[PDB]
């Protein structure tokens, strides 16, 4: 009794909400190139705090996905559009002694270029990926988006790469940082820490793994949701990191042709001609392998595991893609996911990789790229994080798992599953044996 | 791997009952089953898709929860358009589907008048050897037949057929066929339909030998 | 709103390949799973598998990996769907259903196709035969079995359509043979047999044969 109202402010108590999220970029780079400001991310460990986490739920990683799609829309925006080379291409592909690789070769057309009565013959190289066949004699072709969309070529000296982003909460709104080393995408977590932004987050684009992220802390994670088994997509994630190699071993020459907007093309190659590959360190793969079947029959009780290239699909699911610099590759995976199970730097695999420069922007279809040749031999490398891997249901008595992951936005949910955002609430009030004097 | 037993076969019932169906998991599917309407040859329709939750735009006299393993669809005002097919689902593990159950009108029982046929000797001599049953207006929809032919049951060379409830009166009505070549015919004797149905006490047989 | 139309079927002879087809009304076309399922004459619904149209990766039940064949063409908002060597169990009807999908489940069936039926069966056209299912011998069932006759529908009544009073059809059984046949029968008094007349009119549309065949000559 005489327990009066009174009331608090800056009360620790939140709840879960949406918002719209700052990012940051790094001080140095090529709206994103000088801003955000590069922040200095602190955080505590919080004594006794108990939140639920669900990586799948969580709202920020459709605003991660808008916001890749937007800063792409802008950088590709002023560039040219590639219209008037819709033309109808005459060629035959058949002058350097490697012809049957790319099989577009000085590929001939009229463009208008200078003067608007004029009307001049070009020529220059294509990979045939990039290329449909029209009716009739086989040496009318046509660009292979140009009957659905318009194509965009890139900018040249806008070249993007995965650079490193910090994303930050709004004042009211603190990020909630799951220490857990265990976590498995859903549950309680014990060791709940805040921050004021998140690490440096990379957009890495790829399919059927990922090439650029985090590591986990105890063993290979298994992340999956469980709403029922039959589940799209399964994330694997790797705390041992697995290093990857790949060349383009060829020179490119570059060329140029203008409408006064600078079109680039291929020019005539250099050198002797090899199929661009990659490499493996053979042991460690099928010692990760074997570590992942281990950790993905605990879930599985008492069925054997087994994996198989995918079937079907785009170029962008059936082999695996991903970009060294300008250039982009789709590596024919057959002999990595051929093992099968039941209830360090020796023998070094290769695998054999095509490269293709029209590219359907990732996200969705309707759009269109055209990314110019890189002059030069080219080679990348970077060390594997995780697989995307997805269930063949049906078949009774016998798992199978396949390389899927084409969905882009399933690459961002595997690496925002650390965070939450929620909404502040200082204001409080409690019963208390005294009131106000008048 | 998951089997859905959806029981009973056939519900009969009158305008405006309440009338419950169920659909046996063979094991666990957490709450992951549903449930839809099947109209008369068109596109099925969306009833219930979780255990319970109605779905858009159904009538609310629709419902459903569950119980367990067992899942139970129940409409409280059975109308007259709601005399037709559903057929459960689950997804809790690759998809399956049920048998799906029949909802059919109401009425006295009433047993089959059975006759039997033999072959057309017009037919027979194409060696076409076909013998015939008929259960003609009975209720309700549990029947079978039994082709018995000499002294044994037969099975595999015989097929069925069975009408829809007669508007007026709203009784059933099947025939049964049994394929034989001449030889086939030729070398038994005995020819005999059995008739088993709930409306019969014991099975009411008509039988024939040949000639 | 959501509309799923279908194409293709009809006839397929047996062994060969045949090729189905839905369009996507507009909805969204990157957004749902898209299953094929199809339902034997007589029994229950079964799936076939999924494809994802954004992607286009499929899905196939393991009875059949090694003759189905999923793919899209985003552009048209269309797919297909490929068979590969019929054969007789496969007559049945095949339908298109969309999938409610979460952000990493696939739950459950929500819209269905407008359905396209598919028959196995290398029968050219013919045309039915008739013979009397003769009366037993107070009240006797008498009838016609119309048989071996292709393709659906065919027509049958009684006594020029006079004769109404306690008729049955029983639909059309796809037999082995690729041929269908069905039987129609009536109950009458014994006396009836010995003083009226008994007609099947029956006729079949693809063939054009007709034939009034007797029914009482056999009330022996
Ligand atoms: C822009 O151009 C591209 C091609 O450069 C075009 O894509 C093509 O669309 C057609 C149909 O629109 C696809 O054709 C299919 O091919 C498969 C085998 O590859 C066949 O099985 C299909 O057969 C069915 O359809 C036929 C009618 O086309 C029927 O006759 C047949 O019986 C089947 O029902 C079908 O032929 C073709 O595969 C694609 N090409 C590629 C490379 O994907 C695109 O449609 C054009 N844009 C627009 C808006 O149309
Ligand atoms: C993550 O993946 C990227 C590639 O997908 C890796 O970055 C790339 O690393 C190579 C060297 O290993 C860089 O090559 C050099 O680039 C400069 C700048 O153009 C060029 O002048 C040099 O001649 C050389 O080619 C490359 O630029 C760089 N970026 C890209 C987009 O390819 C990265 O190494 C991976 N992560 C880790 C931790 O390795
Ligand atoms: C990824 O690499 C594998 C190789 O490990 C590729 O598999 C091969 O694909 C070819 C496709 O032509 C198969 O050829 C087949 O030949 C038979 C006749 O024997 C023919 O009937 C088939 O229609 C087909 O043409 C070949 O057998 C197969 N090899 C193996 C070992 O399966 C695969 O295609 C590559 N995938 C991509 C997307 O590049
Ligand atoms: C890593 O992979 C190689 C290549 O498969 C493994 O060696 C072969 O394994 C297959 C079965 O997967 C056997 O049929 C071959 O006889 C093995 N030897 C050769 C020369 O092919 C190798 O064992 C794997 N490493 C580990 C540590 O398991
Ligand atoms: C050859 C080529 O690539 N483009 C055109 C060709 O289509 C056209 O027929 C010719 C007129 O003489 O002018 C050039
Ligand atoms: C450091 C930490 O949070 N460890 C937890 C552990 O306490 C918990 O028992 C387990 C799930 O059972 O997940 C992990
Ligand atoms: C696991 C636990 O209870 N608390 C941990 C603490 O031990 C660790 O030092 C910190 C990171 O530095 O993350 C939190
Ligand atoms: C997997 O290995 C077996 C070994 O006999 C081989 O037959 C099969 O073609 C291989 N599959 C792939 C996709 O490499
Ligand atoms: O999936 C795109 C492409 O895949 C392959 C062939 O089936 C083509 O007809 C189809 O257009």
């Amino acid at each position: 009794e005489n327990l009066w109202v009174t009331v608090y402010y800056g009360v620790p108590v939140w709840k879960e909400a949406k918002t719209t999220l700052f990012c940051a970029s790094d001080a140095k780079a090529y709206t994103h190139a000088c801003v955000p400001t590069d922040p200095n991310p602190q955080e505590m460990v919080l004594k006794n705090v108990t939140e639920n986490f669900n990586m799948w739920k969580n709202d920020m990683v459709d605003q991660m996905h808008e916001d890749v799609i937007s800063l792409w829309d802008q950088s590709l925006k002023p560039c040219v559009k590639l219209t008037p080379l819709c033309v109808t291409l005459n060629c035959t592909n058949a002058t350097a002694s490697n012809s049957s690789i790319i099989e577009g070769m000085k590929c001939s057309f009229n463009i208008t270029t200078e003067l608007r009565d004029k009307r001049e013959k070009k020529n220059a190289l294509f990979y045939k990926l990039d290329i449909v066949q029209l009716d009739g004699n086989s040496s009318q072709y046509r660009l292979i988006n140009c009957n659905t969309s318009v194509i965009t070529q890139a900018c040249p000296k806008v070249s993007f790469d995965p650079i490193p982003i910090h994303y930050c909460a709004p004042a009211g709104y603190a990020i909630l940082k799951c220490n857990n080393k265990t976590f498995t995408g859903t549950g309680p977590c014990n060791n709940v820490s805040t921050v004021q932004c998140t690490h440096g987050i990379k957009p890495v684009v790829s399919t059927q793994l990922l090439l650029n992220g985090s590591l986990a802390e105890g063993e290979i994670i298994i992340r999956s949701e469980n709403i029922t088994k039959n589940v799209k997509t399964i994330i694997v994630h790797l705390n041992e990191s697995v290093k990857i190699e790949c060349t383009r071993p060829n020179n490119k020459t570059r060329t140029s042709i203008r409408i006064g907007q600078w079109f680039y093309a291929t020019g005539q190659v250099i050198g002797d001609i090899r199929e661009a590959y990659c490499n493996i360190n053979e042991s460690k793969w099928n010692e990760t392998l074997q570590r992942v079947s281990k950790k993905l029959k605990e879930y599985f009780p008492h069925k054997n595991i087994t994996f198989q290239p995918s079937s079907g699909g785009d170029l962008e699911i059936t082999t695996h893609s991903f970009n060294c610099g300008g250039e982009f590759f789709y590596c024919n995976t057959s002999s990595l996911f051929n093992r099968t199970y039941m209830a360090n730097s020796t023998r070094t695999i290769t695998i054999h990789c095509r490269i293709k420069q029209i590219i359907n922007m990732w996200q969705e279809v309707g759009r269109a790229m055209y990314a110019p040749p890189i002059a030069g031999n080219i080679t990348c490398i970077s060390n594997i994080t995780g697989l995307l891997l997805t269930r063949d249901g049906g078949k009774n008595n016998t798992e199978t798992f396949r390389p899927g992951g084409g969905n882009m936005k399933d690459n961002w949910r595997s690496e925002l599953y650390k965070y939450k955002v929620v909404k502040i609430e200082p204001l409080g009030v409690a019963p208390t044996r005294c009131k106000r004097r008048v | 791997e998951i089997v859905l037993t959806q029981s009973p076969a056939t519900l009969s019932a009158s305008p405006g009952e309440r009338v419950t169906l169920t659909c046996r998991a063979s094991r666990s599917v957490r709450n992951n089953v549903a449930w839809y309407q099947h109209k008369g040859g068109q596109s099925p329709r969306l009833l219930i898709y979780d255990a319970s939750t109605r779905a858009a735009g159904v009538p609310a006299r629709f419902s459903g929860s569950a119980s367990g393993t067992e899942f139970t669809l129940a409409i409280s005002n059975l109308e007259s358009e709601d005399f037709t097919v559903y057929f459960c689902l689950q997804y809790n593990n690759w998809w399956t589907f049920g048998q799906g159950t029949r909802v059919d009108i109401k009425r006295t029982v009433a047993a089959p008048s059975v006759f039997i046929f033999p072959p057309s000797d017009e037919q027979l001599k194409s060696g076409t050897a076909s013998v015939v049953c008929l259960l003609n207006n009975f209720y309700p929809r549990e029947a079978k037949v039994q082709w018995k032919v000499d002294n044994a049951l037969q099975s595999g060379n015989s097929q069925e057929s069975v009408t829809e409830q007669d508007s007026k009166d709203s009784t059933y009505s099947l025939s049964s066929t049994l394929t034989l070549s001449k030889a086939d015919y030729e070398k038994h004797k005995v020819y005999a339909c059995e008739v088993t149905h709930q409306g019969l006490s014991s099975p009411v047989t008509k039988s024939f030998n040949r000639g | 709103q959501v509309r799923l139309a279908q194409y293709g079927g009809g006839v397929k002879r047996l062994g060969a390949t045949m090729t189905l087809s839905c369009v996507a009304s507009g909805y969204t076309f990157n957004d749902y799973y898209i299953h094929w399922v199809r339902q034997a004459p007589g029994q229950g619904f079964e799936l076939l598998g999924y494809i994802d149209p954004a992607n286009g990766r499929p899905d196939y039940a393991g009875a059949l990996r090694e003759r189905l064949s999923f793919y899209r063409d985003k552009s048209m908002e269309t797919l297909y769907m490929d068979l590969r060597s019929l054969r007789y169990d496969d007559t049945a009807m095949y339908y298109c259903v969309r999938n409610v999908g979460t952000a990493g489940s696939l739950l459950h069936y929500d819209h269905w196709g407008s359905g396209s039926p598919v028959i196995v069966s290398s029968a050219s056209t013919k045309g039915p035969s008739v013979f009397p299912l003769a009366p037993s011998s107070g009240t006797a069932a008498l009838g016609c079995l119309v048989k071996d006759y292709f393709p659906e529908p065919v027509t049958v009544s009684w006594n020029s359509g006079a004769l109404t009073s306690g008729v049955h059809t029983f639909p059309a059984v796809l037999q082995s043979s690729g041929l269908y046949s069905l039987s129609s029968v009536v109950t009458v008094p014994s006396s009836s047999l010995g003083t009226q007349t008994y007609i099947c009119n029956v006729n079949h549309k693809p063939s054009n044969t007709k034939v009034d065949k007797r029914v009482e000559p056999k009330s022996c």
